């Protein structure tokens, strides 16, 4: 079975449509500011 | 089964084109995998 | 006979498909009943 096709984009017959058919973080990220945290406090002390 | 099944997925067709113009991931829920398989078959051909 | 048997049962098949139709646009609407039964 093939679904119905609704575009995003074209509208051709003017049909109002349902809205709804109408519309984890890397571990090396909390590396980088854990050692840039630990580097702005060794600059503090 | 052809005479409306071929509008159909001719539009599915154009879709895929526009989202891969948009670089908005195609994916139409329920779509069978072979036809899918074909569909981004002549998306990327054209793309090209 | 079965001029009239042919007949006979084109309109039951006729009539019982109208009440089925009977139960913004027309099709805008048989659209979103398609995309109901779809669902």
């Amino acid at each position: 079975k093939i679904p119905a096709a609704v575009s995003n984009w074209k509208n051709p017959n003017g049909y109002t449509v349902a809205l709804e058919r109408r519309v984890t973080i890397n571990d090396g990220f909390m590396k980088l500011s854990e050692a840039l945290e630990n580097a702005d406090k060794k600059a503090r002390q | 089964i052809r005479q409306k099944k071929a509008r159909t997925i001719l539009q599915h067709l154009s879709e895929a084109w526009r989202c891969w113009k948009a670089n908005i991931p195609w994916d139409v829920p329920g779509m069978p995998a072979p036809i899918k398989k074909i569909i981004e078959r002549y998306i990327k051909s054209k793309a090209d | 006979k079965l001029a009239v048997s042919l007949q006979s049962e084109s309109k039951k098949r006729y009539e019982a498909r109208k009440r089925q139709m009977q139960n913004i646009n027309d099709k805008n609407k048989q659209f979103n009943e398609k995309l109901s039964r779809e669902s």
